[PDB]
C-alpha cells in the first residue's frame, strides 16, 4: 500500500506468527549472506 | 513456473488469482498490498497487439487459493473489482516498460490465515536487498513447460547483474526492469511461463523478518532457456505511482 | 519477448 | 477443468 504492503505486512500467519520457517526460506536468507 | 515445487498451505498468503469470467480463465497472478487494493501487471489487461483489454466488468480477483481449478470452499474470497488503473506510461509499444497496474476491490477482504498482504519496499530496504546473488521467490499456477499445475507452485531464483541481463536479449532493457534467474553453469532452473505474469517475485528481510514485493512477473524469451533470464517490474522505482494512487483514489 |  | 463458482460471484 505504502512503503511495505498492508501493516501487519509480510507477517505470514501461519509462519512467522507461529515461529515456523517455510521448507525453503533458508535457501533465501542464507543468499543474503545469511539473514538476520 | 518451471522447474519449481508445491506451495505449502499458507506460505503465500498474498497471492491472488486474477480469473476471467467467460470464459471461467486464469488470466494472470497479482498480489494483495492491503484489504482493498491488488497490484498486477498492465500487460494482463491491456495488450493492444493481441487484442486484449480487460474491463472492471470482465474479471473476478481470487484471494487465498492454493487449488488452481476447484472452488476452495471456505478458504478463497472472490472479489470484483471496483476500479482498474494502468501506469500512464505503460510501454506496450516497445518493451512492456513500466509494466504495472493496481486494482480497487469493491469492497475490503478480511485477512485469515490464508490472506494477507505482502510490505511493499521503503527506499532501504530496496537498497540492500536488491542484489545480483540474492535470491527472491515466484509463485504462480502458470505452464510448468515453455503443463497446467495442479497446485500453486514456488521457486527461488537468484538476482542477474544489469551487464549479463541486458546481453542476452536485443529487446531494450530499462531501469524499471531487473531479470533472474540462474546462469547455465550454475546447472541449477526454474523460471515464471506463460500465466504467471502479474505474480509477485518476494524477498525475506533479515532485518525485520518482513516479505517484501520487489518485482512483478513480467515478460521472458521462451520459459527456462539456457542463458536466458525472467524480467521484472522494478516495484520501488514506481513507487511514487504506487502512493500517489492509492491517495487520490484512496485506498 | 513472450508478454506473460 | 475449473469448477464453477457461486453465481453470486457472476
Amino acid at each position: 500500500t505504502f512503503g511495505s504492503g498492508e501493516a501487519d505486512c509480510g507477517l505470514r500467519p501461519l509462519f512467522e506468527k507461529k515461529s515456523l520457517e517455510d521448507k525453503t526460506e533458508r535457501e533465501l536468507l542464507e543468499s543474503y549472506i545469511d539473514g538476520r | 513456473i518451471v522447474e519449481g515445487s508445491d506451495a505449502e498451505i499458507g506460505m503465500s498468503p498474498w497471492q491472488v488469482m486474477l480469473f476471467r469470467k467467460s470464459p471461467q480463465e486464469l488470466l494472470c497472478g497479482a498480489s494483495l498490498i492491503s484489504d482493498r487494493w491488488v497490484l498486477t501487471a498492465a500487460h494482463c489487461l491491456l495488450y493492444p497487439p493481441w487484442d486484449k483489454n480487460f474491463t472492471e466488468n470482465d474479471l473476478l480477483v481470487r484471494i487465498g487459493k492454493h487449488s488452481r481449478t476447484r472452488y476452495e470452499r471456505n478458504i478463497e474470497k472472490i472479489s470484483m473489482l471496483e476500479k482498474i488503473y494502468i501506469h500512464p506510461r505503460y510501454n506496450w509499444r516497445e518493451n512492456l516498460d513500466r509494466d504495472i497496474a493496481l486494482m480497487k476491490l469493491k469492497k475490503p477482504v478480511a485477512f485469515s490465515d490464508y490472506i494477507h498482504p505482502v510490505c511493499l519496499p521503503d527506499r532501504e530496504t530496496a537498497a540492500s536487498l536488491l542484489q545480483a546473488g540474492y535470491k527472491g521467490r515466484v509463485t504462480g499456477w502458470g505452464n510448468l513447460k515453455e503443463g497446467q499445475p495442479s497446485v500453486l507452485q514456488v521457486v527461488n531464483l537468484p538476482i542477474v547483474e544489469r551487464p549479463v541481463c541486458k546481453d542476452s536479449t536485443r529487446i531494450r532493457i530499462t531501469d524499471n526492469m531487473f531479470c533472474a534467474g540462474y546462469k547455465p553453469d550454475e546447472g541449477k532452473r526454474g523460471d515464471a511461463c506463460e500465466g504467471d505474469s502479474g505474480g509477485p517475485f518476494v524477498m525475506k528481510s533479515p532485518f525485520n523478518n518482513r516479505w517484501y514485493q520487489m518485482g512483478i512477473v513480467s515478460w521472458g524469451e521462451g520459459c527456462d532457456r539456457d542463458g536466458k533470464y525472467g524480467f521484472y517490474t522494478h516495484v520501488f522505482r514506481l513507487k511514487k505511482w504506487i502512493q500517489k494512487v492509492i491517495d487520490q483514489f484512496g485506498e | 519477448x513472450g508478454v506473460r | 477443468d475449473f469448477e464453477e463458482i457461486p453465481e453470486e460471484y457472476l
